[PDB]
DNA sequence: GCATGCATGCGCATGCATGCATGCATGCTGCATGCATGCATGCGCATGCATGC
DNA sequence: GCATGCATGCGCATGCATGCATGCAGCATGCATGCATGCATGCGCATGCATGC
């Protein structure tokens, strides 16, 4: 029967509704999607924990500690409100500040049992996305009706409810058969998720903790294992620890769990989700301003770690690798590559680490490698293992993690041929191939290169050709896309400045960058030009056919080089179309890397 | 009260209606199709029906565009397509024709089984009347007699198998409807939404089981009364009868033990496959994920590991078998019911004459020219590389498989091998011919390796039997398998190539196995010489790292080298860019041909068996002699990758067979041999310049 | 170019979660039995009225 | 007015629905075990690769 405190309840709730007039265009504009478009979007929106604390803190605090209590009431307000402005039950999600809610699965204990929380930490093992069955439909072929039932559980409400469990029915009230009607019962996607403790935050030598969270219907599959997640939801306890029935052990107590209904996932750096950042007017105004000025590719490449003293071309090139060019399919089933792959040789104190971390810090999706770190099935995702039900499956590794990405290695150098020959393929076909006792599959590995060699003697000589400085096979060589060699020179001017500059750090920014950066290789996508067909045409030909000793080979690989590295510089200039200009600066750069 | 209902707008008196006028009616654009289809079952010469669902929307269109009033029958089979089966099963059984042929000493078990069993039912229906009308206590007597007496139900009298098929997307595009059910979709894409429906599924199939017996219906027999009694069954398992349930028993005191009786029964044939997503529809950083389809009837065998096909069928639900502790509510596991089987690729083996094939044939064959027009259509993005191409092109081909008695065996499938400079594109058209091929397999050294190849033992999970799982060897099976990256890999691969190539079969001695494989399939190598860029200075066997052998049991061996030429590299340059600024090939003068039609030329081609005169063989005999000759003194300079050996004849003639097979002849020529020593020449003129 | 250590897959022995049944001793609950109580009746006697006389 | 026979109300035994508990014997059930199966683990051997002489 109706209550008196839950219509209080769900009344303050309207009038909060009322003064705060956000929430209510957001679910307007949902219908209206909705309505016009018919895929068909969730009946959700999120509020704010900060806003609900200025207008009631006692209603604020009966969320934050009696949620069982205070959050139905607000789900059937929203709801009421919905149902008014039109012409499913809508659910809430909850953002702001959580105070001393906020936890990780180490310190979360039975004193916070039935409150809401917040949980930061590693997602580790996912469950298979099962249906469950709601509503059941029937027909009775000696009357012509149909019937039904409907079905609940103890994880549907937040309130405790007296069980009803009402049998499958397979009869009529007089006792003539019933026939099943698959298509017009109802049921509902569940899953269930494991969270453990991160591990740039778990104590070391220690096991860790972790805590299981449920998921219904729309929030089913928003995250994978291996992702940097927080769950916000009610911490609860189920059935009985042991007590009803005599049940003499005493061991275990109750189960307990999360009612998960908002999942954010969070970005950090060597993993698997990339960055976004959304984009405002302002934002945009300002960046369409920068791209009409004729040094916008000076401007940006000195933006790139300025503590570093030169390297103007290296900062280039990792700008060119950052935007990249063009991938083209044909129609017969063909692939032509799009990225970009850089290589250092350099001597022993040249910031070749520093600028490998640079690129690790601020690329949206970055993974960081080393020579001897990982081998084996640790780099192509040739691992396998199992579930519970039996089937063997795959986990990704790190070029197959970094898809759509970059990848840094340091000490290239130390690595083996058993991985360079793994790599090989990543470089060039851009796929995993994988063939083991019940698996046969193909995994997409597009990514992009950027690594760090030593040379043979410690030190690069002059006195030798680059075969003898470099020891790496010509094959090898010929994927990289362009090369670059730094020596340390002592001189007197080069030495006193390098020092006034070091002095000078030891007493555009990269958040403008990186929107930059994210909106040229979303929006943009230039075309060929004949004007730059004949540039790349000449150069590579005279390339192809002079006497100079190069650093690298010469293939079509090259010209294929010199066509992304027009079109990334054109990407870089957000013009539709590549021009002289672009070719000619590719050119330049790959003679310069060259010779 | 318990149990309420409720209305819907679904009236199933008006569709079995519409079914029986549709199933009566219809005309194909002779008499109704599906009545001549009923004649055929009904005289035993048909097992299984097809519904295609364009005839009931053509039916439905028919009735509308003259003014009457007609159904949705189309939706309603589409959003409830498991009712609807038995639905056209009870008005088939109501209008299929007397059989016309009698029944004799050449026909199955189980068409005199149903015979006997109607004769059976007329007999007892007459005798009831019989009874009645001497009783002396016409619709009410035959009204009483249906009351009063048993029969065998109708499901224990069909013979045949009745299957849906889905609305093209053509005829919902010229009738303006949205066909839901030929849309494809990935496992990912199918929720819990879809139960119920009949959905496409795109993929590829990983994995397939032996076909067994399910039962439906088990059958027991009474010596006390005569009585059959019959079980029904529809779980993964069941319990068995134990005391009869018959009229006469069931009403008497002492009660007869059943006994089970396995030629009465009703069994199904049953197969379970796997089906995995494809690289283009898996997510970025995401792991390709399965499905399970359920196959049975005439429909079983259709389906081998390693097909991409569209699979239609009926998407239902299983009971949950997880752990107990995770279990929360009721929570189901889903798989699908198979309807039609559709492949995106055909396999020659099942090729035919027909009109419309052989217009497409003959055309292709008056255009002139078959030899280099095929040849120039391999990989038409990749410039020059004209004589590989036909050296390709003859790989696909095949020569002829001679059976020379006595047990023993020729070989007829060409091996081909490509080695040259980094950066000539030898992968480009490895993965080109392994897309081409209906059957073919791609592998690149150290990823694919031990039981990758050849085979492994595991345990079927439908099944208790063990059993083996064939690798890329065994996929590839009257196929192509290409292997890049040749050079690099482990010498127990080698071996298994090599007794590949030899004798076309893998022998197995270790632990638990010993075993002989079945490898009928060619080879499509990749190599890179052993310092990275050929070394003039150098001998060529010192250039590679593979033995001699292995090499000389290659058919063709081709050398491709890198020497910079400023005219060329124009050329190479210009096709280059120009591909990369449009999506097609520069020429045009000259059309390439899709991969359909090659495949189906191909398939008509493979059905020759073209045999060798007596002049062709003095050809071969003096061009033979020749060339051993020739190869000696080269060889003795260290300027060979190998002497001639009979080898290099079987090679000869099997080309030469190869060419007499395009060109759709019985008889060997003289021309055919030309191109063929033309091909093994040229083969080797990068070693001269 | 030849010999040696190392780390990577085959070939397994062995412990342990899950899940189902079975003989038995346990604990509960209907039930036959013991019983008290207050209401209804079967009936005989003492009183007042009706009918001769 | 005087004497008899019948209704009538008072007084005493006795049967019977109600409603409570109590010792006991029967019956369904939780429990100790009895066991099969499928999975993971740790434990060596055969070996292909990298390093030094
Ligand atoms: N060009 C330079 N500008 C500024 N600092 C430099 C430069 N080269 C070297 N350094 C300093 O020297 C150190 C070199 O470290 P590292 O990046 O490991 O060099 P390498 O990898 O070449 O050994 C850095 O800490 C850096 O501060
Ligand atoms: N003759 C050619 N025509 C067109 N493209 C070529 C040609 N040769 C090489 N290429 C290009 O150069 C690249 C060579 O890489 P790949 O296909 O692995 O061949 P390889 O393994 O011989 O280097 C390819 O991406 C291809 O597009
Ligand atoms: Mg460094
Ligand atoms: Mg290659
Ligand atoms: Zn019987």
């Amino acid at each position: 029967a109706p209550d008196a405190v839950f219509g209080d309840r769900v009344r303050r709730f309207q009038e909060f509704l009322d003064t705060f007039t956000s929430y209510r265009d957001s679910v307007r504009s949902i219908q209206v999607y909705n309505s016009n478009n018919a895929n068909i979007l969730p009946h959700r929106i999120i509020i704010s924990l900060d806003d609900l604390r200025e207008f009631d803190r006692s209603f604020w605090s009966g969320i934050l500690v009696e949620p069982a209590y205070f959050i139905p009431p607000a789900e059937k307000a929203l709801t009421d409100l919905a149902d008014s402005m039109d012409d499913h039950p809508w659910k809430l999600s909850f953002k702001g500040s959580f105070g001393a809610h906020a936890l990780s699965p180490r310190t979360l204990t039975a004193q916070h049992l039935n409150k809401l929380v917040s949980v930061e930490g590693i997602v580790t093992k996912t469950s298979l996305v099962r249906p469950k069955l709601i509503r059941s439909v029937h027909y009775a072929a000696k009357t012509g009706r149909f019937h039904y039932r409907d079905y609940t559980d103890a994880t549907t409400t937040l309130t405790t409810r007296i069980p009803t469990p009402a049998i499958y029915p397979t009869e009529d009230t007089e006792g003539n058969k019933l026939t099943t009607e698959y298509g017009y019962s109802t049921f509902i996607d569940h899953q269930r998720i494991t969270v453990q403790e991160m591990p740039e935050m778990a104590p070391a030598g220690q096991l860790p903790r972790s805590i299981d969270v449920i998921l219904d219907d729309d929030l089913v599959d928003k995250t994978k294992p291996g992702d940097r997640v927080n769950v916000v939801g009610v911490f609860k306890s189920l059935g009985a620890g042991g007590m009803n029935q005599s049940n003499s052990n005493t061991l275990i107590g109750f189960k307990t769990l999360i009612l998960g209904n908002t999942v954010y996932p969070l970005h950090a750096r060597s993993t698997g989700v990339a960055a976004r950042q959304m984009l405002t007017d302002f934002d945009i105004r300002n960046i369409n301003k920068l791209s009409k000025k004729k040094d916008i590719f000076d401007i940006l490449s000195q933006s790139l770690a300025p503590s570093i003293y030169g390297h103007d071309h290296i900062k280039k090139a990792i700008l060119l690798m950052l935007m990249g060019g063009v991938e083209k399919n044909l129609e017969n089933g063909s692939h032509l590559r799009g990225d970009i792959n850089i290589l250092m040789v350099g001597d022993p104190s040249t910031a070749k680490s520093q600028l490998l971390r640079f690129v690790l810090n601020t690329a949206s999706l970055a993974i960081a490698t080393t020579g001897r770190g990982s081998s084996g099935v640790g780099l192509t995702a040739a691992v396998t293992t199992d579930r519970e039900t039996g089937e063997r499956r795959l986990e990704a590794g790190a070029m197959v993690l970094a898809d759509r990405g970059v990848v840094c290695i340091d000490e290239f150098d130390k690595m083996t041929d058993v991985d360079r020959v793994a790599i090989h393929e990543v470089m060039e076909q851009q796929t995993v191939t994988i063939a083991k006792a019940g698996i046969h599959t193909t995994l997409n590995a597009r990514c992009s290169v950027i690594a760090a060699a030593n040379p043979v003697f410690g030190q690069y000589d002059v006195n030798r050709d680059p075969h003898q400085n470099i020891a790496l096979p010509d094959s090898l060589l010929s994927r990289f896309d362009l090369l670059f060699v730094v020596t340390d020179d002592i001189n007197e001017i080069r030495d006193r400045s390098i020092s006034e500059h070091v002095l000078r750090t030891h007493r555009v920014t990269i958040p403008f960058l990186r929107k930059y950066v994210q909106y040229a290789k979303e929006r943009v996508i230039p075309q060929l030009t004949q004007e730059a067909i004949n540039v790349i045409v000449k150069n590579y030909t005279d390339l192809r056919n002079d006497d100079n000793t190069k650093k690298s080979p010469i293939t079509a690989r090259t010209l294929e080089t010199l066509i992304r590295l027009a079109t990334a510089h054109a990407k870089v200039r957000l013009s539709k179309t590549v021009n002289k200009v672009d070719a000619k600066v590719a050119a330049n750069l790959l003679r310069f890397a060259l010779l | 009260a318990a149990l309420p209902s409720i209305q819907l707008p679904v009236d199933y008196n008006n569709l079995f209606n519409e079914i029986t006028d549709f199933l009566v009616t219809f005309k194909q654009d002779k008499g109704p199709k599906y009545m001549a289809m009923l004649q055929k079952v009904a005289n035993r010469e048909l097992n299984s029906v097809i519904i295609d669902l364009d005839d009931i929307l053509q039916y439905q269109n028919e009735k509308f565009l003259q003014g009457t009033q007609a159904d949705d029958l189309v939706s309603a089979i589409q959003q409830n397509a498991n009712h609807f089966t038995e639905l056209f099963c009870r008005a088939i059984d109501n209008n299929m024709p007397l059989p016309t042929k009698e029944i004799d000493y050449k026909d199955d078990v189980l068409d005199v089984i149903l015979n006997q069993r109607r004769l059976r039912n007329e007999r007892m229906l007459s005798d009831r009347t019989n009874e009645i009308r001497s009783e002396n206590l016409n619709d009410a007597l035959r009204e009483v007699v249906e009351d009063e007496t048993e029969l065998f139900p109708p499901n224990l009298t069909r013979r045949y198998f009745l299957y849906f098929k889905p609305l093209s997307q053509n005829c919902a595009r010229r009738y303006r409807k949205k066909a839901i059910s030929s849309k494809p979709l990935s496992v990912r894409q199918i929720k819990g939404d879809f139960l119920g429906q009949l959905i496409t599924v795109r993929g590829i199939i990983t994995r397939v089981s032996d076909v067994k017996p399910a039962v439906e219906v088990i059958a027991y027999t009474c010596d006390q009364c005569g009585y059959e009694v019959f079980q029904e069954v529809n779980s993964r398992t069941f319990t068995p009868l134990s005391e009869c349930t018959s009229e006469e028993c069931s009403q008497n005191q002492t009660k007869g033990q059943l006994f089970m009786s396995t030629r009465a029964s009703k069994f199904s044939a049953f197969q379970e496959c796997k089906i995995q997503e494809l690289s283009q529809q898996v997510p970025v950083g995401h792991i390709p994920r399965s499905l399970n389809i359920h196959v049975n009837g005439t429909l079983v065998r259709s389906l081998s590991p390693g097909d991409i096909v569209d699979v239609t069928g009926i998407f239902l639900p299983a009971p949950y078998t997880g752990f107990k502790a995770l279990k929360a509510g009721l929570l189901t596991e889903t798989y699908l019911e198979a309807q039609f089987v559709r492949q995106h690729k055909k396999k020659f083996a099942s090729f035919s004459l027909t009109s419309d094939v052989e217009e497409r044939v003959m055309e292709l064959i008056t255009s002139g020219d078959v030899y280099n027009r095929l040849a120039k259509s391999i990989a038409p993005e990749i410039y020059g590389n004209l004589d590989v191409k036909k050296a390709l092109l003859l790989l696909l081909v095949g020569g002829v498989d001679k059976r020379v008695g006595d047990g023993m065996k020729i070989r007829g499938d060409i091996n081909v091998c490509l080695m040259g400079d980094p950066g000539v594109a030898k992968s480009q058209l490895l993965k080109a011919i392994c897309k081409i091929s209906p059957r073919g397999v791609y592998t690149t050294g150290k990823g694919s390796s031990g039981v990758g190849l050849t085979a492994a033992v595991m345990k079927d999970p439908v099944t208790d039997e063990m059993i083996l799982e064939g690798g890329a060897l065994v996929l590839a099976d009257n196929g192509i398998c290409c292997i890049d990256e040749f050079d690099k890999m482990d010498e127990s691969d080698r071996t298994a190539i090599h007794e590949v190539m030899e004798q076309q079969t893998i022998s197995i001695s270790k632990a638990g196995i010993n075993t002989t494989l079945n490898a009928r399939t060619s080879i499509l190598a990749a190599a890179n010489p052993l310092y990275g860029r050929y070394n003039p200075r150098l001998s060529p066997l010192d250039n590679i790292n593979l033995p001699a052998a292995l090499l000389s049991r290659f058919d063709i061996l081709f050398l491709m080298l890198d020497i910079p030429s400023r005219d060329d590299d124009e050329k190479l340059a210009e096709h280059v860019t120009y591909v990369h600024m449009h999506n097609k090939q520069p020429d045009l003068d000259f059309t390439p041909v899709e991969p359909s039609k090659m495949r189906e030329y191909i398939a008509y081609a493979k059905t020759k068996r073209p045999v060798m005169s007596e002049a062709v063989n003095d050809y071969v005999v003096q061009a033979y002699i020749r060339l051993r000759q020739d190869s000696k003194r080269e060889m003795d300079s260290k300027f060979s990758f190998g002497q001639a050996t009979p080898r290099t004849l079987l090679g000869i003639i099997r080309l030469s067979q190869a060419l007499a097979k395009l060109r759709l002849a019985d008889m060997v020529d003289i021309d055919d041999v030309e191109e063929a020593l033309r091909l093994v020449r040229v083969s080797k003129e990068s070693l001269y310049q």
